[PDB]
């Protein structure tokens, strides 16, 4: 009811971002959301005199066909000043049970400083470059800005005094347009809680991160070794050796003495099986002097292994993994790579926001081209992270899977 | 009178830490300050400029061409950014027909827009007075000046403010705003055309804006960037390739900016050869040789010129098609219709730069293209026909490292056919012969060696010069692949050797990769295995290539 002053960084100008090309549907839905939106005094039509932009489009939820708008605040969340801060629940990650709210129409009750309105300009674009494009900016805390969390924090723990007095046993986190609520309970008390929580909040997605776990280096079990499993092995010993210090593969190198054929059945030597099994007792520890630094970016790292299986590491610095996993969920992506990459993008990202509380930076294994034109529309989420693109298939794909 | 409603200003500021201008004004003949005190006075009786006293500081330079002309150049740079008045130059593929398009003057408007009055003290401009014997008449601008800024921006927004409501709701017309034009299309009969014209008018004329009854100049065909408008088609202005006896960079640069442009409705255009000769020149005026390349693409261009080709506009109800021809060394055609032999548009994609490639790649990137360029202008993905089988682009995506995709499509025959031209084997061969491959050179002399052991007992190392650890790393393999069987296992350390074939080119830059292309190609099965060098790894052999 009462605005807080809100600027951006020194020296910094508001974002003027280049708004891409839309569908004629997804540019009518957002017509028909807009028009609404301006009807209810959210946005309001802006003049020429307003420079700055950035991009809208529009998705389809989980499990609904009405369109949503969506806005890449991205620009505008870097460039907008730090509001402080609370630190990360560290125990949120260790509950059984988490559900993901979207909180984000609460937003729309608080008005937005009026000298930072003209910051969140965006516009609705024409096809064929026919007229400049319909033109609004934010009158109340737009969804997706980095400012409107931290603005309704006061009101968020207001509303959420009750509950968090009720049950101490559940543990509550906010990012961006989400609430994560993470419990112990049974898949159906914790469903019932969860319409106490909404119906609780109403008059002001099932995780499981018991079930994720860090995956290590495993090497195979075999009775028979050819030429080419033992050089795969030394391949991927070698590899690990990086990673965890004393792994040792003199002894299996020696059993590729000779130029032999690649099918060539090899007996191993006493010698080479107990250093076989050293390493694998080197490969059971965990990796040595591996932390977090909250003031470093996460780099998240995703191999395509073929079939739907994806495989992903999160770390900060080289071979030093904080999170490592596989996602092989299919979800009417069975032919679409794109489809399944965005899926991947979005699972691991949500993982990230549960563990540290903040976007990791993507390494994706796709031209620039194909995604950028894609993505969208296979996006579900409120928030969109950082990415890059590698142009050159790495090695290690193969010792991942 | 008919009281005019009051067009909202636009409040105008000057960039942050900045002031209004303070340019001398040059001094003038007699015969130019009369003329712009006669102009000047007839503007202010018309109320576009106002006289001003000795307190405003500010100034800006007017010449007279008579014609006033103030240049506003120093006020331009210390203004505010504004929204662009335009994202992007329409394409006429994207016009839907109309039974009626009619052309409205409203320039009139355009001096009748208000300025914002707090900003207008940094329009002011001062006439020289005669012999400089008196102050110089000192004015100010009350509406949007020509060549200020903001003028056509804050034009277009008032003009479209007061569409707004008309357009509305009169859905069965369409109306769009270009400069001081505004065209009014509909397919009601001419009589309700015409009516509903007037009731424009009348609207415009609320707000005191008023539109010639005289007959207008612009009718069919409109010419308009380029372009030839027609009642039932569009086309290029006519394309005319000049016979020179040689060709300067001027000529090649024309050349080729004639030819692109024209290649969006005529099919089949190539501007390769004659782009390699501009190659590194940055001089505007060096005259370069033909090619004979260049001379049998100009050919193949003149025969595709010869004769005019008009592109049909867009009908909504049918579906959006797009077909793409490859046409050699990295060269793309397609053409985009929604009717068999009535093309909607047409145009080409050119590789990027890259040392190795392969057609599946470009094919994927000029797909993407077309679909960019296909929701730019008609606002949805077109249904295309690719010279490739299903089979190939399923092998090809389940069996890439990288993610990728193409919109629907089918398959159309039309060659060259887009086709994978080796695949390399996910398991080691039994019975195939195992060649061991390394190669090695000097840093400072740069002679190295390159060679294989076998299973087989099969050796050979060779000598070479002026060489690298890649090449000879390359050549290694080479040499595995010219020595054996259909069917063979190679084995190597260079991770720099996999990492351009597990690209899978089947083109590349270096001459080398171009001979394993060959060999590979040749081949009914390859197995390429990667090892650590110097680990001890037996018949890999760092030592045979390194003597
Ligand atoms: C605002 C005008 C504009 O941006 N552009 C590119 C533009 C369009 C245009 O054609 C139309 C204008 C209004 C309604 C409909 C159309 O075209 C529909 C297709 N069509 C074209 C021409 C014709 O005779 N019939 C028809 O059905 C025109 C004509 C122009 C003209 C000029 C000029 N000079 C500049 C921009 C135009």
């Amino acid at each position: 009811i009462e605005t807080v002053p809100v600027k951006l960084k020194p020296g910094m100008d508001g974002p003027k971002v280049k708004q891409w090309p839309l569908t004629e549907e997804k540019i009518k839905a957002l017509v028909e959301i807009c028009t609404e939106m301006e009807k209810e005094g959210k946005i309001s039509k802006i003049g020429p005199e307003n420079p700055y932009n950035t991009p809208v489009f529009a998705i389809k939820k989980k499990d609904s066909t009405k369109w949503r708008k969506l806005v890449d605040f991205r620009e505008l969340n870097k460039r907008t000043q730090d509001f402080w801060g609370i630190p990360h629940p560290a125990g949120l990650k260790k509950k059984k049970s988490v559900t993901v709210l979207d909180v984000g129409d609460a937003y729309f009750s608080v008005p937005l400083d009026e000298d930072f309105r003209k910051y969140t300009a965006f516009t609705i674009p024409s096809i064929n470059n026919e007229t400049p494009g319909i033109r609004y900016q934010y009158n109340v805390l737009p969804q997706g800005w980095k400012g409107s969390p931290a603005i309704f924090q006061s009101s968020m723990t207001k509303i959420l005094e009750p509950f968090k007095k009720q049950n101490p046993d559940i543990v509550i986190y906010q990012y961006m347009d989400d609430l994560y609520v993470g419990s112990d309970l049974e898949i159906g008390q914790h469903r019932t809680k969860i319409e106490e929580l909404r119906q609780h909040l109403l008059r002001w997605y099932e995780l499981h991160p018991d079930k994720w776990t860090v995956q290590p280096i495993v090497l195979p079990e075999k009775d028979s070794w050819t030429v080419n499993d033992i050089q795969k092995l030394v391949g991927k010993l070698n590899w690990a050796s990086q990673i965890y210090p004393g792994i040792k593969v003199r002894q299996l190198s020696k059993l590729l003495r000779g130029t032999k054929a690649l099918t060539e059945v090899i007996p191993l030597t006493e010698e080479a099986e107990l250093e076989l099994a050293e390493n694998r007792e080197i490969l059971k520890e965990p990796v040595h002097g591996v932390y977090y630094d909250p003031s470093k970016d996460l780099i998240a790292e995703i191999q395509k292994q073929g079939q739907g299986q994806w495989t992903y590491q999160i770390y900060q610095e080289p071979f030093k993994n904080l999170k490592t996993g596989k996602y092989a969920r299919m979800r009417g992506a069975h032919t679409n790579d794109v489809k399944q990459l965005t899926e991947a993008v979005q699972k691991i990202t949500t993982e990230s926001i549960v563990i540290w509380g903040k976007t990791p930076k993507f390494k994706l294994p796709i031209q620039k081209e194909t995604w950028e034109t894609w993505w969208t529309e296979y996006w579900q989420a409120t928030w969109i992270p950082e990415w890059e693109f590698v142009n050159t298939p790495p090695l290690v794909k193969l010792w991942y899977q | 009178m008919v009281p005019i409603s009051p067009i909202e200003t636009v409040p105008v500021k000057l960039k942050p830490g900045m002031d209004g201008p303070k340019v001398k004004q040059w001094p003038l003949t007699e015969e130019k300050i009369k003329a712009l005190v006669e102009i000047c006075t007839e503007m202010e009786k018309e109320g576009k400029i106002s006289k001003i006293g000795p307190e405003n500081p500010y100034n800006t330079p007017v010449f007279a061409i008579w014609r006033k002309l103030v240049d506003f150049r120093e006020l331009n740079k210390r203004t505010q950014d504004f929204w662009e008045v335009q994202l992007g130059i329409p394409h006429p593929a994207g016009l839907k027909k109309n039974k009626s398009v009619t052309v409205l003057d409203v320039g009139d408007a355009y001096f009748s827009v208000p300025l914002d009055e707090d900003f207008r003290k940094y329009t002011a401009f001062t006439i020289p007075s005669i012999n400089n014997e008196t102050p110089g008449i000192r004015y100010q601008y009350n509406v949007l000046p020509q060549g200020w800024k903001g003028s056509p921006a804050i034009f277009q927004s008032s003009m479209t403010k007061i569409l707004e409501p008309f357009a509305a709701q009169n859905p069965d017309i369409v109306i769009c705003q270009y400069m001081d034009d505004l065209y009014v299309g509909s397919d009601l009969e001419i009589g309700q055309h015409r009516t509903k014209i007037e009731e424009l008018r009348q609207h415009l004329l609320r707000w005191g804006l008023t539109t010639p009854d005289k007959k207008h100049q612009k009718e069919p065909p409109f010419l308009w960037m380029g372009y030839e408008l027609h009642p039932d088609k569009w086309t290029v202005q006519p394309i005319v390739l000049p016979e020179k006896d040689s060709w300067t960079v001027n000529d090649i640069q024309k050349l080729v900016g004639k030819l692109n442009w024209a290649s969006q409705i005529y099919p089949g255009i190539k501007v390769r050869q004659l782009s390699k000769l501009l190659r590194g020149t940055k001089a505007l005026t060096e005259v370069i040789p033909l090619t004979e390349e260049a001379e049998l693409e100009l050919a193949e261009n003149r025969e595709i010129l010869k004769e005019p080709v008009h592109g049909v506009y867009y009908d909504p109800s049918k579906d959006l098609i797009a077909e793409i021809q490859k046409q050699g060394q990295g060269q793309w055609t397609y053409q985009i219709y929604q009717e068999p032999f009535k093309n909607l548009k047409t145009g080409k994609y050119a590789r990027m730069r890259g040392a190795h490639t392969n057609d599946v790649k470009q094919l994927t990137e000029a797909v993407q293209k077309i679909t960019t360029e296909s929701i730019v202008i008609w606002g949805k993905t077109p249904k295309f026909k690719l010279p490739i089988q299903k089979e190939t682009w399923e092998t090809w995506w389940t069996e890439y490292w990288q993610a990728t995709w193409i919109p629907e499509w089918e398959f159309v025959n039309t060659p060259p056919l887009v086709k994978l031209w080796y695949q390399l084997e996910k398991e080691p061969i039994v019975g195939a012969e195992t060649f061991y491959v390394d190669g090695a050179a000097n840093r400072e002399t740069k002679l190295g060696k390159a060679g294989y052991v076998t299973n087989k007992g099969r050796q050979k190392v060779v000598p070479l010069t002026n060489t690298t650890n890649q090449k000879t790393e390359l050549q290694a393999i080479y040499l595995a692949l010219q020595d054996s069987g259909l069917e063979v296992n190679i084995v190597t350390d260079s991770q720099y050797a996999l990492g351009i074939i597990q690209a899978q080119p089947d083109k590349s830059e270096s001459e080398l990769v171009n001979q394993i292309i060959e060999q590979l190609i040749k081949k009914e099965k390859v197995y390429l295995a990667w090892v650590p060098a110097h680990k001890g790894i037996g018949g890999n052999e760092q030592v045979d290539k390194l003597v």
